């Protein structure tokens, strides 16, 4: 078909979710136990 | 079938390719015991060029010795048998030939003598046998462009004509294909067909096969289909009775008890940090499991008060918040929070309401699946 | 009986334990037969057995 | 081989075993095996009664 070149030119399905960077889920579990 | 490579190795490569676990020298002496019973010369030499490790030249010259002796005669007898036997005798002598540069770790020439063999081979059972080394090979290597094409192989040579042991087999090798790929619907499917008819001990023990299907069953099934197939299961009760915090995750989900759930979940956290198939999917895992278990308690519930959240899963207030509004956020709970007077009202929509949501949506689809035909055809 | 009326005449003995395997195979190909199941021995057991 | 009483008495445990494992199908094969094979010998009163 038409072609604008006038315009010059991990398998997953990824989630923004998991790009976020924390502790992890034992250690925060931990210091909720700890201070709770 | 023969363990080729003992995905042992790769478990002990991984879980040693990590902070916190090098040089603790348990996973080390295991590793070099495995490396110099099976003369992994060519696999001792790439794992010191990956770790930067002090190269032992002595055991290392040993190992390349009995590996080059061990290829040359292998070689000498193939000859023999070209010169001498049929093609029957010649296959059996390839077929060894890639098998033993599969135990060295010849990666490469494995692949080229497995497919020569292959090319060879019209033995349909052998065919078989090949591809599913072939499946070993690209599992143990990580290489999903192999796997995936010795899976479809594998799957035509079934249909051209094959049998319950090797169809099982496959369903245990594509389980763990989407355990690998983060595909935990169809892991779960295949790992709870084939939980009765376990026969692949080369890849992983019956009880890390059971772990495995208790933590993705639990990922991917509904409340309904996991008390019908994992919570009643005899084959899964059976080794949970060996298994006993592999129990107590699972019934602390089922019997909601959630604080106990959420120790439970942290462990299997740990676990499946350290294993090497799950290893890209922990936080994802708990994520899911965390919003899993939060839509379970949500469900019962029309408003909820925070306080109570929070002892119920055995954390504080702030934890419950903040998680709470990150998954409300992100949109994958039906609860809306209310702060000045800790609440969590429960706004889940209607039959008639999600009914006309979801024919907003696939007639949105549909219209503009039209619409672009129409503009096409009508000129 | 008379020839002309029945111009031919096909005995059908019961199988002679090759028509038996014959038999287990055709039977069992819908079926998920476990490794190291020996339709032989089956067919070995049987004696005398019709289709 | 013989003492097919103590073949029962082997499959009922296998079966009682099952049971407590909560392995329920296999614990009812084990006790059907084991009633089977009990039906074709003597079975003492106390055998009787545990196999009921």
């Amino acid at each position: 078909d038409d072609e604008f070149e006038e315009f010059p030119a991990h398998v997953w399905e990824d989630n923004w979710d998991d790009d976020n960077v924390e502790d992890d889920f034992s250690n925060q579990l931990r210091a909720e136990l700890e201070k709770h | 079938l023969p363990k080729n490579p003992d995905l042992r190795i790769a478990q002990l490569r991984f879980l040693l390719s990590l902070p916190e676990h090098r040089g603790d020298a348990a996973v080390r002496d295991e590793l070099m015991a495995a490396v110099r019973d099976n003369n992994m010369a060519p696999y001792y030499e790439a794992l010191c060029k990956s770790l930067d490790w002090q190269i032992d030249v002595d055991l290392l010259n040993k190992m390349k010795k009995a590996n080059e002796d061990e290829l040359k005669r292998l070689d000498e007898e193939l000859e023999d048998a070209e010169k001498n036997l049929g093609e029957s005798e010649i296959r059996d002598a390839m077929m060894a030939k890639a098998e033993y540069l599969c135990r060295i770790g010849d990666k490469e020439g494995a692949l080229t003598a497995f497919r020569k063999t292959y090319d060879k081979t019209v033995a349909l059972g052998h065919r078989l046998d090949i591809v599913f080394y072939l499946l070993r090979i690209g599992l143990f290597y990580m290489d999903n462009d192999l796997i995936t094409r010795n899976t479809e192989k594998a799957k035509s040579l079934i249909e051209e004509g094959g049998d319950w042991d090797r169809r099982n087999r496959l369903k245990v090798y594509q389980g763990l294909y989407c355990v690998a790929i983060r595909d935990f619907k169809q892991a779960a499917e295949l790992f709870l067909d084939t939980v009765s008819t376990f026969t692949s001990y080369e890849l992983m023990d019956y009880k890390t096969f059971v772990t495995y299907t208790v933590y993705v069953s639990m990922i991917a099934l509904e409340r309904p289909d996991l008390r019908e197939k994992v919570i009643k299961g005899a084959e899964i009760l059976e080794v949970l009775h060996s298994l006993p915090a592999v129990r107590q995750y699972l019934f602390s989900l089922y019997e909601c008890r959630y604080s106990v759930f959420f120790q439970s979940l942290a462990v299997v956290e740990q676990e499946m940090k350290k294993d090497w198939l799950f290893a890209p999917h922990y936080r994802y895992y708990v994520r899911e499991m965390r919003i899993h278990a939060y839509s379970q308690l949500l469900e019962s519930y029309r408003s909820l008060t925070l306080g109570y959240m929070a002892e119920a899963f055995g954390v504080g207030v702030e934890f419950i918040d903040q998680e709470l509004s990150r998954f409300i956020a992100a949109g994958r709970l039906h609860c809306k929070i209310d702060k000045v007077n800790e609440i969590v009202e429960t706004n889940r929509p209607d039959s008639k309401n999600w009914q006309y949501q979801e024919t907003i949506k696939k007639g949105d689809l549909l219209l503009n699946r039209v619409q672009k035909l129409s503009r096409v055809i009508n000129m | 009986l008379r020839p002309g009326r029945i111009d031919r005449k096909i005995e059908f003995p019961p199988p002679n334990e090759e028509a038996r395997l014959d038999i287990l195979k055709i039977h069992s190909r819908k079926m998920n037969l476990t490794r190291g199941i020996n339709l032989r021995k089956i067919a070995e057991l049987m004696p005398g057995a019709s289709g | 081989m013989d003492d097919k009483a103590l073949l029962v008495e082997v499959q009922l445990l296998e079966s009682k075993t099952y049971h407590a494992l909560s392995n329920l199908p296999k614990a009812r094969a084990a006790l059907t095996s084991a009633r089977t094979t009990a039906n074709a010998i003597y079975c003492p009163p106390k055998l009787q009664a545990t196999l009921d």
